């Protein structure tokens, strides 16, 4: 799967991120620390694309996967803008868990509508995941 | 203040949304199964933990009491679906409920430590303590008929059940749990290498 | 079997990080070194798995054992973490490098032959090693050469 491949490359991408965002902020290395923030920030947004195009093609189980990620880089964009307190990269965060957060509730009912149980159990699980970073981003600023 | 009472809002939408899944799944068994009741303990398990840590920050009461309800409910189920797998000789099915049943405890405990609940902490602690009980009997089981991926399978439950009960030896007083959860901790980590040398052989 | 060998070591080092959580909160010393013991023999077994299945040809059944390798390094860097034991703590970076090295060459091999799928698992086995070095380092002078080797991960995944 091109796109399944592609978002293994950007989890991976995200999590590389977050450990160079975390030494870089430890040693003063600012521009190593941008460097993790941007990347961070693209893997969120790539993420929310795959999805959108995955919803588009009606295959909602690659979305769940795909918002996941988007998830994920939102947890890792808000700890890095709590670290630094900045205000601007808090709050586009906090969007897109909140944009995240609003597609698996889509997904979630339109599953539940189509009897698909094993996919909405799936949704669901995101969504309490989704709703534990969201929390957790409202909560440190 | 305004920022609790939306995240409280969330929360209670998360609640909602959920119980919709439950009441979806409670009307298909009217047609008909097991794995997918299984998946939405584990699920009801995690949504409990997520309500439990915000109630902790609010100090919300009630939004902790709806959390170990929903956690003692889903544990009450998970042992019964694993009696039932065990009797229809789906060990499989049986140590994913049991699976359930260990995760449940955890919150349980954790919910007992952070408000003070000597009834719901010995609780957790019976349930951690069947359910290693009967991982146990599964792995010995799994063993004896030459099933090693089942038994070690078994195994991990087992120290997932023994780390719990180890915790709670050490939020409370007891110092004997401590070194029952040490017997099986040592016992799960012994009989899995015991299975990996006869599986280079 | 090498996948029982496999999952027989994750239950391991689950164990022995367990008893090491165990011998702490009791403050058993005697205790602690059994945790200890079980987490180093599980890193012996899970490189020379690792190393079985590089040899075979079956890459990744080897990052397997060598995420194993990084998880059994994570445990007894904890443990000269909480003791303070300069000696143990090498040990346990030493164990983490030499998982590196070997995802490494398995990473290349990925990479020169188009093997995407591969080449993205043995990346994430580099990152988790890289973490073992990070955590708790506080070494400025190793931070900065932890710094180039995660920006240069970053360009190999991108790159790709």
């Amino acid at each position: 799967g091109s796109l399944e491949l592609e978002l293994q490359n950007l989890e991976l991408l995200v999590h590389i991120a977050e450990v160079l965002a975390r030494l870089a902020r430890r040693t003063g290395n600012e521009e190593a620390l941008e460097h993790a923030a941007r990347v961070a920030e693209e893997v969120a947004k790539q993420a929310e694309e795959i999805a959108r195009e995955a919803r588009y093609r009606g295959d909602l189980r690659l979305a769940l996967e795909a918002l996941r990620i988007m998830v994920e880089a939102a947890r890792v964009l808000a700890e890095i803008a709590r670290e630094r307190g900045n205000e601007e990269l808090l709050q586009k965060a906090e969007e897109l868990a909140r944009e995240a957060l609003r597609q698996v509730r889509e997904i979630s009912k339109r599953l539940q509508e189509e009897g698909n149980i094993e996919l909405a159990l799936k949704a669901n699980r995101l969504l309490i995941d989704a709703l534990e970073v969201l929390v957790r981003i409202m909560r440190h600023r | 203040s305004s920022l609790e009472e939306k995240i409280e809002e969330l929360v209670k939408e998360l609640i909602k949304h959920t119980e919709e899944l439950r009441r979806l799944l409670e009307k298909l068994v009217k047609e008909g199964s097991e794995e997918y009741l299984l998946e939405l303990l584990e699920n009801l398990v995690r949504l409990a933990r997520v309500i439990a840590e915000v109630a902790r920050e609010q100090g919300n009461e009630e939004l902790l009491e709806e959390a170990a309800r929903l956690a003692e409910e889903a544990a009450r189920q998970a042992e019964e679906l694993a009696r039932e797998a065990r009797y229809e000789g789906d060990l499989e099915l049986a140590l994913k409920a049991l699976q359930i049943l260990v995760n449940a405890a955890r919150v349980l405990a954790e919910i007992a430590r952070d408000r003070g609940n000597e009834e719901l902490l010995q609780k957790a602690a019976e349930l951690a303590k069947e359910a290693a009980r009967q991982a146990e009997e599964i792995a010995k089981e799994a063993r004896e008929r030459g099933n090693f991926e089942l038994a070690l399978e078994a195994l991990e439950i087992l120290n997932e059940a023994a780390r719990v009960l180890a915790r709670i030896a050490h939020h409370r007083g007891n110092q004997e749990l401590l070194e029952e959860a040490w017997r099986l901790t040592h016992r799960s980590a012994k009989w899995s290498r015991e299975i990996a040398e006869q599986a280079r052989k | 079997s090498p996948r029982l060998v496999l999952r027989a070591l994750e239950n391991m080092v689950r164990a022995a990080h367990t008893l090491a959580e165990i011998a702490r909160d009791n403050g058993n010393e005697e205790w602690l070194e059994r945790a200890a013991r079980l987490a180093e023999e599980v890193a012996r077994r899970a490189e020379e798995l690792a190393r079985e299945a590089r040899e075979k040809g079956d890459l990744e059944l080897a990052l397997k054992a060598l995420q194993i390798l990084v998880n059994a390094a994570y445990v007894l860097a904890e443990i000269a973490r909480d003791r303070g034991n300069e000696e143990l703590l090498k040990k346990a970076h030493e164990l983490a490098r030499k998982a590196a090295e070997e995802a490494q060459k398995i990473a290349e091999q990925a990479r020169y032959e188009g093997n995407l799928e591969l080449f993205n698992k043995a990346l994430r086995i580099l990152l988790e090693a890289i973490r073992v070095l990070i955590e708790h380092d506080d070494s400025e002078e190793a931070a900065r050469e932890l710094i180039r080797r995660l920006e240069e991960l970053l360009e190999q995944s991108r790159r790709s």
